[PDB]
């Protein structure tokens, strides 16, 4: 019941730049629905050599 | 100093930073739309035919 209200508030450090999140982290939360679906999660990556595109997060209003 | 043993704690209060509360505004902000492409004014022939 916290992990939906973690992923939220770390992407709304993302698209503003705030405590050190890195503006290419990926908040991937896996959920779990008692399913053989992805294995759950709450996955964060930092590294390089990764892929990104931009787009627009429309709650905030930023890239 | 003999530090003898307790009992069972009944329940774990857990502190935690608050939900991030009017960061995100109650309309959406989204880009606008790519407008329509118009005739541009003043378009007029100026091909006339020979002879």
């Amino acid at each position: 019941d916290l992990a939906p209200g973690i992923a939220d508030s770390l992407r709304h450090f993302k698209v503003l730049r705030e405590k050190r999140i890195p503006p290419w982290m990926e908040v991937v939360l896996i959920p779990m629905t008692g399913k053989p679906s992805l294995y759950p999660g709450l996955f964060l990556f930092t590294t390089p050599c990764r892929l990104v595109r931009p787009v627009q997060n429309l709650a905030l209003g930023k890239e | 100093g003999g530090l003898t043993c307790a009992s069972a704690p009944q329940g774990t209060l857990r502190i935690l930073e608050g939900p991030q509360q009017s960061l995100s505004g109650s309309p959406l902000q989204p880009i606008p739309a790519s407008p329509p492409p118009q005739i541009p004014p003043g378009l007029r022939p100026r091909f006339c035919a020979f002879g």
